[PDB]
DNA sequence: ATCGGATGTATATATCTGACACGTGCCTGGAGACTAGGGAGTAATCCCCTTGGCGGTTAAAACGCGGGGGACAGCGCGTACGTGCGTTTAAGCGGTGCTAGAGCTGTCTACGACCAATTGAGCGGCCTCGGCACCGGGATTCTCGA
DNA sequence: TCGAGAATCCCGGTGCCGAGGCCGCTCAATTGGTCGTAGACAGCTCTAGCACCGCTTAAACGCACGTACGCGCTGTCCCCCGCGTTTTAACCGCCAAGGGGATTACTCCCTAGTCTCCAGGCACGTGTCAGATATATACATCCGAT
């Protein structure tokens, strides 16, 4: 009989495993794309460092677990183990990012 | 209303040119190239009056011209070009008018504190006169034909001349004449009588009717 | 002791805007307080900036560049241009 | 020796003299652009010409000759761009804009 | 009988109001504007990334409207090849249509959506209402002189509105024969007069005239002008259009790179070309005012006089 | 701008003239009045062609059929009478109107008339029968002026109470409304629509908008039911008659007045323009009872 | 621009620019029809250019006829009078807050009275200006109730 | 070489793996777009700001002490570049 | 027969006269004596400006206006009109007062 | 003259003032003394700060710009005081 | 006459003259006190010794000789004085330092 | 392009007080930038705090001063007492 | 869902006033004019990082696919919280009075500023080699059905 | 719940390049005068703070009490986790062109610095009305019976 581990076991060790590792999640070159895409958009034909974009996507994905992280918290405090997009809004809000 | 952006009667800023200066810490005024003309606040229609023009810078490329001019006087002429508007050109006292020159006049010096006397009665205008006067001394009579229309008190700059106009309870040296006026009395006047055209247009157009007494004043 | 402020001149661009409107000691002294502050917001940017330039002038297009960081999107617009007519006008002078 | 401020010789308020000699004695940079005062003032003028309008249409709003403080919160409050400005700055006298959530109202 | 090798990917073409100029699509997602007097490309415009599958020229001819496959709709000035205005929407955008008396106007019948006329002037957009309310697939096209709106549903319905309020002017139902709907293909019109044609599921052409079915009113019976098929081969129609008068019309035989030409008053088959029997037939125009049939297949255009 | 001068003069009418309209070939000029009376002219030499009489009271409108072979006649005898111009035979005389008919206008397939009353009710009328297959209380205030548009499926019609009402043929479905209005009709393309307002004022409207396009001022028409055209077969004008005995011609599309024809000693009430030439029948009132023809160059 | 090209611009486009239409200030009313920018020429009060003496006789001839004056004074000597022969600018509503603003202009020597815009006007909005008791309902949060 | 749509260039799975490290369990998928959003606006700012450094350096490539001043002004400094 | 108006309801007007009013909302001497316990913790015997003590009530009632306001927010995330001290602990977490 | 307990001398009518002036409907009462903590760690530092400028002051009394440019650097100015 | 690092005198490590070099250049005022760089260096190079030392302590539990920003980014977030001071700067190569919530324990 | 840095007091630093220990050169410039980052941090909370003293002599007082508003606890105790130490060593000769 | 009554709130009014607009005489920072240096600007050169492309891989992404797990809706109750009314209480006005300490001026002096002469601490550059990263494989431990 | 199985931990071995150590090679640090000056300090004010004390009262604390949201539990749906498969394009490695970045060397425009003079700003008086406050009033809105 085939085997499936319960809901979130495999996400928890998924979680722990990221905890341990360090490493980005993000795969460079869509990244970078995007980076560039919204480049065009103040000024177009504008070149980069890979130290320069090594380094926003790091400090984007420190940004982004930090929100993750403190909206994970909140959604504690909303009772719940799923996320709502009103956690993300409201987090933002306490962050004075609104 | 016509409310005038004014303390007192000065030289109205919407009938100057566009390369015309003020300075309203003596409100003189000054240009940059050629010939401009900038009129007062107020205009005679009758009576006589009187004022003043005070010289505070005439280098020798430099030759304002202080006058009289009508309605229909273009700003950018150097006031006395058209038939409508008298004045002197100040290097030597000479009387311009139609751009011609008359040397039926005074001598002019460079820091003369001019006084402008004028008569117009209540084709010649019958009677009508100007008189110049040099610090209340008289220069003489400047134009005696004087043709129909209001008139108001006009100064043309050359290249950066600094002139300014100027009313009778400051004045240096007033003729003690009972029935002249100065500039800021007659300003008032038209003040007062623009007030009370604007009374009647509202009047007119807003209640039927209208009715103004024995006609003589 | 002579304490220098702006209520002068923000009495003046008050009425070169409202003539009719008045004005509170109170927030008066805020105005004072705010102007102050985004001053030294934009010094010590533009210092930070031609710092990064290790430019030891400090000029006006680090203004601009700076200001421009500083003000959310279209103000700053509206700011430079009045900031180039300035110079425009003092640099015609 | 015609003397002329260069704020008259730009045509606005801000002192251009005094703000100079401000940073000068602010330590920022050895030298520095005569302009960049003016300039600085300019927008000074501008940014204080903006908060002070909204401010006076909250106080007219409110049949207020004298601008209060609350106009001014408010004010600062309403324009995004001037509150994202000023987010985390604070205001004395200023209070809180009028703000009821939606389930805060009984149905 | 006759083709262009200085284009490629040819995808979708349309004739200019006087048939001087055919403005082709490619698969780079560019506009090439070729001539037909001096046999060559008058333009060429970046349009999108993305194939244009959907090409319209304004009446003064100065304006086209062209769909990318990305849901990007884009107004380009002829002679500069500008970007005039560009509009995004959901159910990728299945045919765009500037409207013949109004060049300000321009309807677009999307994939899953209902058509929507938007104006360039305003961004504005009508969404056109939908009888059935469950077609998912409604074509829609503007008539000769852009006075009111064919729409045509996967389900055989057909509604007439008028082009300003959308109000049912008209409506009737197709049939199968027996009983049975057919998903409505496509809808064109003539240049002039007021005979249309109808390209449906069921590999039939029907032919109508207009104002036989504005006096036969909401939900009637109003039969075809002509009915016009392939009785030997049963071949289904890509692509089909009128001739310039409108006494000619023409189909696309994709199935096996064929054109079939028959009459309008008469209906006989005119004639039949045949095209490379490896090219896979996409596009098919004629010429407006000439005996000259343009046609896209496997991204090769070719030309047929007469 | 047009250059029209006076070429012929015509007259007859014992009482004052309500309507001139050219046939649609431009070989006649129909000419109605309130003497109970039309008269056919030649439309190019002012050659009086004959009088057609029949109907019991004055004649506030005639129009003529799309084949210039038919014209109705629109009567203060509260009736139409539908007569074949060859002939001259009353061929039909519609009865239902309860009061004053002031318009009449025929489909633009011909077979089919619009009608205006006193009654304030508009009637839809059969040719071939005569028969009256519609009756809408369109208005509230005796009808001015109705006409169809390019194809027949609209008519347009304004009456005293200032009201310009845009109804379905097939259903008598009110579809549009837009200063009480003497005139209306549609514009050629059927696009736009001019109505004169009893106040010196002429309106061209968009119909797909709904909203007034253009003004034409300088005229004077404030009682009358002054009559509006296109002028086409020259430059692109807009040609109306005037209180003041001119005859007004504006510019189409700048609104300014390109041409001011003077000749007439009372109030221009009715014009026509030319189908094909650049010909103008200018009739006025009793005061000169007289139509005059007017040819330009452009 | 020269005033001159200006105007001629603005004579060839005023056709196009501005409507008139159902108003809920008052009756009917200009709006516009394309956005227009701050300051530019949106419309000539075109009419007959006559001497200030004469309005009197022109005003009580109107009031014997009992047709409403359409005149705006130019200056103390001319006013254009469109009582009887104007343009659509007869038609221009007023409010406390204008978009508008009434200027004089002298092309070739003849005065011209022309509305220009107080700001960037956009498509639809209706077109007024400061005519400078008749209760007024300009909807303007400023009115002062009355133009008088 | 016009650029476009490269937001939704961010996989689920990426989105999901960097929630995992922030240590969440159970995700909506209403969350991902927006959160893609708030990246898209987060970055909105940095980089225009950056290359407003750039702005004032006169130069067409962008530097990473570009964003290292920004992030500091934005109060989000940033080590390990200089 | 007494009456008594629903809950929430005059605390409801209470919120709308507070927005409505700009005055401090704290008695003077409580906070005066709080200021400067707290000082006599740094150094004892210091004094103090009834402007400078002034701007501590009004600053710090800021401040607290400011996280009741966000707390308030983070609630409605909770679905409650109930507070609940965890938002407030949270509420400073998101504002990075942890 | 050695102070206490002043905190509970915050009154729960002026906490839930405050509450109210940020729109709060219902309240719990644990909160208090837990906001008053808050107060008091938040005051926490800034006097203390305060003085520290005080303390280069070298002066006894503490001024208002002393907690002006405490709130400065504790990233939450405030104005009219100088 | 011998020329003897400042620091040496100060018995410390990071380069005083340095120090004292970025002081004059850095613009704070218009002259540095004597002894004031040496202070501040010597604040610094104590706190970098603690810094240090955490890592080393991380790096060795992690059985790990070469430290890596892992380890310090987890003393940072092990150290509640050194993260308030920090936790408004970001971590280059940091992640997140174990946190486990406690509703998200399973049973 | 001579650049200056510190990586070399750092290991001598940390060889005094971890010998047997290697580091990344990414984790030495990130410690770098630490460096430069709390320079930065206390030199301009100096300058500031010397402006409103208006002084233009920084000196070991602000410096400690400036500390004391920044580290916490005894972080700031300490480095108070190390500084202290240090400019007593460095004026002792 | 309405009406009646209670209550709370927006308004007009009157006057009081104390902030506040306004004007002064006097001060000094700002303007005006003049001199120097040297930061900044420009240009030619080098480098060299970047941006571009090309091919092979697969780990990763896309997508599908149950399906148990919890989001959520509802439902009972109950305890905790608004409220209005009691009570008592410090809060505020205000005005008094002392001076400790800010807050100012006048020295005088140590103290960097600064420059010049000197150089070795430090930094770019070059080997080098060993913890470290990867890999494969074996043993350990969690987990899901009994 | 005791196994099966699966993901993981750890162990040994392989090969590597960054960490590090050392080497030329300065310029920036030190040293030592020298000088004008920041402020250290003394020594005055005066005032704002600090405390005193009384008087009034709005305010605060507690009570009782209804009540209604918080909370706890159930069942449902759906939906996101987990795994399997299929597709792809990130990556990675290499190559190549140039275009910008950085550099250096001149060159000089502009600003710092100085000195002069005064005029706008500032402290300081001075009437004076915007609005604060209180009161009666008219309007809005909740709450309960119907």
């Amino acid at each position: 009989k085939p085997h499936r581990y319960r809901p979130g076991t495999v996400a928890l060790r998924e979680i722990r495993r990221y905890q341990k590792s360090t490493e980005l999640l993000i795969r460079k070159l869509p990244f970078q794309r995007l980076v560039r895409e919204i480049a065009q958009d103040f000024k177009t034909d504008l070149r980069f460092q890979s130290s320069a974009v090594m380094a926003l996507q790091e400090a984007s994905e420190a940004y982004l677990v930090a929100l993750f992280e403190d909206t994970n918290l909140c959604a504690i405090h909303a009772k719940r183990v799923t996320i709502m997009p009103k956690d993300i809004q409201l987090a933002r809000r306490i962050r004075g990012e609104r | 209303y016509r409310a005038c952006l004014y303390e007192r009667v000065l030289l109205a800023l919407h009938d100057r040119a566009p390369q015309l200066k003020i300075s309203d810490d003596r409100l003189t005024v000054v240009g940059e190239k050629g010939y401009s003309m900038v009129r007062a606040s107020h205009g005679v229609r009758k009576g006589a009056w009187y004022f003043e023009i005070t010289v505070d810078e005439m280098p020798p490329d430099t030759a304002a011209r202080l006058g009289w001019s009508q309605p229909l006087g273009n700003l950018q002429a150097p006031l006395g070009y058209d038939k409508f508007s008298y004045s002197w050109r100040s290097k030597k006292g000479t009387k311009f008018h139609q751009s011609i020159g008359k040397h039926y006049s005074s001598g002019y010096g460079q820091g003369d504190v001019l006084g402008f006397y004028i008569n117009l009665p209540e084709k010649q205008t019958p009677h009508s006169e100007i008189i110049f006067y040099k610090n209340g001394v008289n220069q003489g009579v400047a134009y005696k034909d004087i043709f129909e229309g209001v008139y108001f008190p006009a100064i043309s700059l050359y290249k950066s001349c600094t002139v300014s106009i100027n009313f009778g309870p400051c004045f240096k040296y007033p003729p003690k004449d009972l029935t002249y006026r100065p500039m800021s009395d007659m300003g008032w006047g038209a003040v007062v009588e623009h007030t009370l055209a604007d009374v009647l247009y509202h009047v007119e157009t807003e209640v039927d009717g209208r009715r103004s007494p024995p006609w003589e004043p | 002791t002579r304490k220098e402020s702006y209520a002068i001149y923000v009495y003046k661009v008050l009425k070169q805007v409202h003539p009719d409107t008045g004005i509170s000691s109170k927030a008066m002294s805020i105005m004072n307080s705010f102007v102050n502050d985004v001053f030294e917001r934009i010094a010590g940017e533009a210092s930070r900036l031609a710092h990064y330039n290790k430019r030891s002038t400090i000029t006006s297009r680090e203004i601009q560049t700076a200001v421009r960081l500083l003000l959310p999107g279209e103000l700053a617009k509206h700011a430079v241009s009045e900031g180039t007519k300035a110079v425009t006008k003092y640099t015609s002078a | 020796a015609k003397a002329k401020t260069r704020s008259s010789r730009a045509g606005l308020q801000f002192p251009v003299g005094r703000v100079h000699r401000l940073l000068r004695k602010g330590n920022y940079a050895e030298r520095v652009g005569a302009g960049a005062p003016v300039y600085l003032a300019a927008v000074l003028e501008y940014l204080t010409a903006e908060i002070l309008e909204l401010a006076g249409n909250a106080a007219r709003d409110n049949k207020k000759t004298r601008i209060i403080p609350r106009h001014l919160q408010l004010a600062v409050r309403n324009d995004e761009e001037l509150n994202k400005l000023l987010g985390r700055v604070t205001i004395a006298q200023g209070g809180v804009l009028p703000n009821i959530q939606s389930v805060l109202l009984p149905k | 009988d006759g083709t262009l090798d200085c284009i490629s990917m040819a995808l979708t073409c349309t004739f200019n109001r006087w048939g001087t100029l055919l403005a082709v699509g490619c698969n780079d997602g560019r506009i090439v504007i070729w001539d037909f007097l001096t046999r060559g490309i008058a333009k060429i415009i970046s349009a999108h990334i993305h194939p244009v599958c959907s090409l319209c020229w304004s009446r003064d001819g100065h304006k086209l409207v062209s769909a990318s496959t990305d849901n990007i709709v884009s107004q380009w000035d002829v002679l500069s090849g500008d970007c005039d205005q560009r509009f995004r929407f959901p159910s990728p955008i299945l045919k765009v249509q500037y409207h013949p008396r109004d060049q300000n106007k321009v309807l677009v019948c999307p994939m899953k959506s209902a058509p929507v006329m938007l104006t360039l002037s305003d961004s504005k957009h009508v969404v056109l209402p939908v009888d059935d309310d469950s077609d998912l697939n409604v074509v829609a096209s503007f008539d000769r002189r852009g006075e009111y709106i064919y729409t045509g549903n996967a389900k055989g319905k057909i509604l007439v509105l008028k082009t300003d309020s959308q109000d049912l002017v008209a409506s009737f139902r197709v049939t199968t024969g027996t009983s049975n709907t057919t998903a409505i293909k496509s809808i064109e019109f003539a240049r002039k007069g007021s005979c249309f044609l109808i390209n449906t599921a069921d590999r039939i052409i029907r032919v109508y005239d207009g104002r036989e079915i504005l006096t036969c009113g909401r939900d009637g019976e109003p039969e075809p002008m002509q009915k016009l098929q392939d009785l030997v081969n049963r071949t289904p129609w890509k692509k089909c259009c009128f001739s310039g008068d409108g006494e000619y019309i023409v189909a696309g035989s994709a199935r096996q790179h064929a054109l079939y030409i028959w009459e309008k008053s008469i209906g006989n088959l005119v004639k039949i070309l045949h095209g490379t029997r490896g090219e896979l037939l996409l596009d098919v125009a004629w010429h407006p005012v000439r005996p000259i049939i343009a046609s896209i297949s496997s991204g090769v255009v070719s030309i047929w006089a007469q | 701008k047009p250059n029209y001068a006076l070429k012929f003069t015509l007259a007859g009418h014992t009482k004052a003239v309500s309507s001139v309209k050219f046939s649609p070939n431009g070989e006649w000029l129909a000419s109605s009045s309130a003497d109970k009376l039309i008269k056919i002219w030649g439309a190019y030499d002012g050659k009086f062609e004959k009088t057609i009489s029949g109907h019991k009271l004055g004649i506030s409108d005639v129009a003529w059929s799309s084949d210039s072979n038919l014209l109705v006649s629109a009567s203060d005898d509260k009736t139409l009478k539908i007569w074949d111009v060859s002939s001259g035979k009353c061929l039909k005389t519609l009865k239902g109107h309860s009061n004053y008919v002031f318009c009449c206008n025929f489909n633009p397939q011909s077979n089919l008339i619009v009608s205006g009353s006193f009654d304030e009710s508009v009637r839809i009328w059969d040719v071939k029968t005569g028969k009256c297959l519609k009756t809408l209380p369109a208005h509230s205030d005796p009808v001015s002026a109705v006409h169809f548009n390019r194809d027949g499926s609209l008519i347009v019609s304004s009456s005293y109470d200032g009201l310009c009402r845009i109804w379905d043929t097939a259903s008598g479905q009110c579809l549009k409304t837009l200063p009480p209005v003497s005139f209306v009709k549609f514009s050629p393309n059927g696009k736009y629509i001019l109505a004169a307002t009893l106040d010196n004022t002429l309106k061209l409207w968009d119909y797909s908008k709904g909203k007034c396009l253009k003004t034409y001022t300088g005229h004077k028409n404030e009682k009358y039911c002054i009559f509006a055209n296109f002028s086409v077969t020259g430059g692109k004008w807009i040609v109306s008659g005037s209180e003041d005995n001119l005859v007004y011609i504006w510019n189409l599309q700048t609104k300014e007045i390109v041409q001011k024809l003077q000749g007439h000693t009372d109030v221009v009430i009715s014009t026509a323009c030319h189908p094909t030439e650049n010909i103008i029948a200018s009739a006025a009132l009793e005061n000169d009872k007289t139509i005059k023809l007017w040819k330009s160059d452009c | 621009l020269p005033m001159p090209m200006r105007f001629r611009h603005l004579k060839k486009t005023s056709k196009e620019a501005v409507g008139v239409y159902r108003s809920p200030i008052h009756g009917r009313g200009l709006f516009c029809k394309r956005n227009i920018d701050a300051g530019e020429m949106v419309i000539e009060y075109a009419g007959i250019v006559i001497r200030s003496i004469l309005t009197d006789k022109r005003e009580k001839y109107y009031d014997s006829k009992g047709i409403g004056c359409y005149m705006f004074r130019i200056d103390d000597s001319e006013v254009v009078d469109a009582t009887m022969h104007g343009n659509a600018a007869r038609f221009i509503n007023h409010s406390c807050e204008p978009n508008c603003y009434s200027r004089v202009i002298n092309i070739d020597g003849q005065k011209h009275i022309v509305i220009f815009a107080m700001r960037k006007i956009y498509r639809g909005e209706e077109l007024t200006y400061d005519y400078k008791k008749l209760p007024c309902n300009c909807g303007a949060k400023k009115c002062r109730k009355f133009l008088n | 070489k016009v650029l476009r749509d490269n937001i939704q260039g961010i996989t689920k799975p990426a989105i999901r793996r960097l929630a995992r490290r922030g240590g969440v369990k159970r995700i909506s998928g209403l969350i991902y777009e927006e959160t893609r959003g708030v990246l898209k606006v987060f970055l909105e700012n940095v980089i225009r700001d950056a290359v407003t450094y750039t702005e004032h350096a006169k130069r067409k490539t962008v530097t990473a002490m570009d964003v290292v001043y920004a992030l500091k002004r934005q109060g989000r400094t940033l080590y390990g570049f200089g």
